[PDB]
């Protein structure tokens, strides 16, 4: 597997509700994923989910708080006025030096 | 400070900083620095954070203070 | 002869019923560690005390902690409760015996309950176990008075569970060293002492008694009386 | 070879190992486990901290840019890196960034 | 059940090696006493050493005298190793040395003034290649080591005056061991010194300092 | 406390502090006082 789906989807809101094979909806849309919530997806064994993203963001020249979802540094939804782009650019650059090939 | 206690009353960690700065400026302009109390007590900027932690000052009340000045 | 400085500062705060904190300031550099280590060792093992050493539940009937008994507390828990009990021993009596035999039904057990040998005072009302009013059960406690700490080679030897004897009222020292400034020279150390006691004696008085014994020993090679004057 | 050094240690009367029993000075209690002791001949590099303190509060400014001189040659002072500006932007401390760039 | 310790200067050995031993201990207070004695002697002992030396013909430490193999800095280094014993009330004194020998100058060459005692007769201050007149003045005062950071440089009035650092403490090494005789213990301490101060007296002084420090605790008072 | 890039804390011990804890945590099959019962942490500290 290399990466668990729950670990990949952890801290990320769901764009649409997820319907179980039994036909009972498990998670409503626009709900932020949580470690307690993450357990259900493995327990329900849902391998595929749809989550919001910055590319999908409809705001003009801006990022909504929901599309970013969890800040991932304070374990909370990202607060407004935080520069996501600068942090994202610096985080990819710093790890590159350690890696060679 | 940890700013964690201040965060319970205030949200985003930015509005709290702005409110604390305004309160500290108002206190300094209040003539609080007679020089007999500054040595025995901490600086005003920390004092504003302490007042926010007590919650006695009230974030909404602080906005009302700006109109008075 | 610049004249060695004295701490000249004493701070005492009590944050617990038997726990107190002592703070010292203005000590010479490296003085705090030397004073602290000796005081802690003397208080922990240099004080004479009397404590329960051997516990027998049923005339050696109970061989292991696993064995079930007619009460809400397991044998190990009952032994832990008995060890916590503090006993003061009369000078004439070198040994103390405590009997916990109970025929009562569903009756709470307390330090007041249980007959004791003369010269033994419980000094406390600590709870022991809740009786189930079942089959007859018995408790035997052996009390000895000793100085220093004695280890037990075997936890259980025949019919009694052997326990080591602390033989000291003080249970905790946890001394610490912090930096202090007395002026241009700031190398002077600051010492804080936290002491917890069974409550048989006050912590400050016990610390003073521990300090006196070290002073008493050097009386032959040093004049203690002249040092007091100042 | 190691065997010759071991024979030399035996001639000295030390045990055939580098580690030896030691006692802590403060408590005088021996540490569990023996500790190797060696001369470890050492040298001091020419990097004194006396000239590196470089404490500056107010200094003369460059005539062309009206900006502080650097390197400690006169009053020195620390240049602020562009990357440091990126870190300040990530922090969101605009008031610190604005004040440092203009008044400072 | 009362035991009181006694001091015996026994097993003296070496040029300056002594093993003070106490026959009586409290059966467990011996280790604490040994640790206290070891710590107090090393940092509490006060010794008197030269702090200032003035050469007859020098303007600074970095100068070369005529017909002298030793350098002025080298002469200062030889002077520092010199061991001095002083009277209790002397506190401070000045030593004058003048020699016209064509051979090697020595610490014993120092004038035999009252109070001043030079243990290191063997150590040589300087060596003279050819016959010449050599004189210098060294100031001796009682002092103790308070650490490098807390050290006063010392004022110099004469142009020729040169500041010299001095190691006041005289105890090179301190060792202690504990033997239990059964119901009691005997404390054995090995002390190595320059020989300026008798070992038993030094041990008594260290114990007295420890007792003075512990005196405040029993009182539990500021004074 | 946590890295901005990742949730993992950056304040964890790196070298010797971890080694001492690892050495203390290790257990020995045979040791003096083995099988002893201590009511509280203070009693164990006094025994040590
Ligand atoms: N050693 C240590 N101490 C900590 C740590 N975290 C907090 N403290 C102590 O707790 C106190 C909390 O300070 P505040 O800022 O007022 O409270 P806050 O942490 O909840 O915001 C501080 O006191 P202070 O005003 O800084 O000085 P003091 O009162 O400790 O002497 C600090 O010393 C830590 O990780 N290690
Ligand atoms: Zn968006």
């Amino acid at each position: 597997v290399k990466v668990p789906l729950v670990e990949r989807a952890l801290g990320r809101t769901l764009a649409a509700d997820v319907v179980t094979e039994k036909g009972v909806v498990l998670l409503e849309a626009g709900t932020l994923l949580d470690e307690n919530l993450v357990e259900l997806l493995d327990d329900n064994g849902i391998d595929m989910i749809k989550v919001r993203s910055p590319i999908t963001c409809k705001t003009r020249r801006g990022l909504c708080a929901k599309c970013y979802g969890r800040d991932l540094a304070r374990e909370r939804q990202v607060n407004v006025g935080e520069s996501v782009g600068v942090i994202a650019a610096q985080s990819i650059g710093e790890p590159g030096t350690q890696l060679t090939m | 400070v940890t700013v964690e206690d201040c965060l319970d009353k205030v949200e985003t960690r930015f509005d709290l900083v702005v409110l604390a700065s305004m309160r500290a400026n108002k206190i300094l302009k209040n003539g609080y620095s007679e020089s007999m109390e500054n040595e025995k007590k901490e600086k005003a900027t920390v004092v504003a954070l302490r007042e926010i932690a007590e919650s006695e000052i009230t974030s909404e009340q602080i906005l009302r203070n700006e109109i008075e000045g | 002869l610049e004249n060695l400085l004295h701490p000249t500062n004493i701070k005492i705060d009590e944050y617990a019923k038997n726990a107190t904190k002592f703070s010292f300031e203005a000590l010479e550099r490296g003085v705090g560690y030397t004073l602290g280590f000796a005081l802690k060792q003397t208080m922990l093992y240099s004080i004479a005390g009397a404590c329960v050493t051997s516990i027998k539940i049923n005339d050696g009937k109970v061989t292991s902690l696993e064995d079930v008994i007619p009460c809400d507390e397991t044998v190990a828990d009952i032994i832990l409760n008995v060890k916590s009990l503090s006993v003061t021993l009369a000078e004439d009596v070198e040994t103390g015996t405590i009997t916990f035999e109970l025929s009562g039904s569903e009756e709470e057990i307390f330090s007041e309950e249980a007959k004791l040998s003369e010269g033994l005072a419980i000094t406390e009302e600590v709870f022991i176990c809740s009786y189930n009013g079942g089959k007859k059960l018995k408790i035997e406690a052996k009390v000895e008075k000793g100085v220093g700490f004695r280890p037990a080679q075997d936890n259980f030897k025949d019919g009694e569970f052997l326990l080591d004897a602390t033989f000291s009222p003080v249970v905790f020292c946890d001394f610490e060293i912090k930096d202090a400034r007395v002026g241009r020279r700031t190398d002077l150390d600051k010492l804080e002492l936290n002491i917890k006691t069974n409550g048989n004696v006050n912590c400050e008085e016990a610390l003073r008694l521990a300090a006196t014994k070290i002073q008493n020993q050097l009386r032959n090679i040093v004049d203690i009386e002249e040092i007091n004057k100042g | 070879k190691e065997e010759d050094i071991k024979s030399l240690l035996k001639i000295g009367g030390f045990a055939t190992n580098g580690q030896m029993k030691l006692f802590d000075g403060r408590t005088g209690k021996p540490f569990d486990r023996h500790v190797t002791v060696g001369y470890m001949y050492m040298l001091k590099l020419d990097h004194l901290v006396d000239d590196k303190m470089h404490a500056r509060s107010t200094g003369s400014y460059s005539l062309v840019t009206q900006q502080p001189l650097g390197g400690k040659a006169q009053f020195g002072g620390q240049r602020f890196g562009e990357m440091e500006v990126w870190a300040l932007q990530a922090y969101g401390a605009a008031y610190t960034l604005r004040e440092m760039l203009t008044v400072k | 059940l009362e035991f009181v310790p006694n001091i015996q200067l026994k097993e003296d050995l070496g040029a300056f090696s002594y093993k003070v031993q106490l026959s009586p201990v409290e059966k467990g207070m011996a280790h604490i006493l040994g640790n206290s004695i070891r710590r107090v002697l090393l940092s509490s002992l006060s010794g008197a050493s030269i702090i200032k030396v003035n050469i007859a013909n020098v303007l600074h430490e970095y100068s070369t005298l005529e017909d002298v193999k030793e350098d002025v800095v080298e002469i200062v280094s030889n002077l520092k190793k010199v061991a001095i014993k002083l009277d209790t009330g002397i506190d401070r004194l000045d030593l004058e040395l003048s020699v016209n020998k064509s051979g090697v100058v020595s610490a014993g060459d120092f004038k035999t003034t009252q109070g001043v005692e030079i243990i290191n007769k063997d150590q040589p201050i300087a060596t003279l290649t050819n016959q010449r007149a050599f004189s210098l003045t060294a100031t001796v005062s009682v002092g103790r080591n308070v650490g490098i950071l807390s050290a006063i440089p010392t004022e110099l009035e004469r142009v020729g005056d040169i500041a010299v650092d001095a190691d006041f403490n005289p105890i090179k090494r301190v060792a202690f061991e504990v033997f239990d005789n059964g119901d009691s213990e005997t404390l054995e301490v090995f002390v190595k010194t320059n020989g300026t101060i008798e070992p038993l007296a030094a041990v008594t002084k260290a114990l007295e300092y420890f007792c003075e420090q512990i005196s405040v605790f029993v009182s539990l008072r500021v004074p | 406390i946590l890295s901005p890039a990742s949730g993992q804390p950056i304040i964890t011990p790196t070298q010797d502090i971890v080694l001492g804890l690892y050495y203390i945590t290790r257990e020995k099959e045979g040791a003096r006082g083995e099988g002893k019962l201590f009511s509280s942490y203070e009693d164990v500290s006094r025994a040590y």
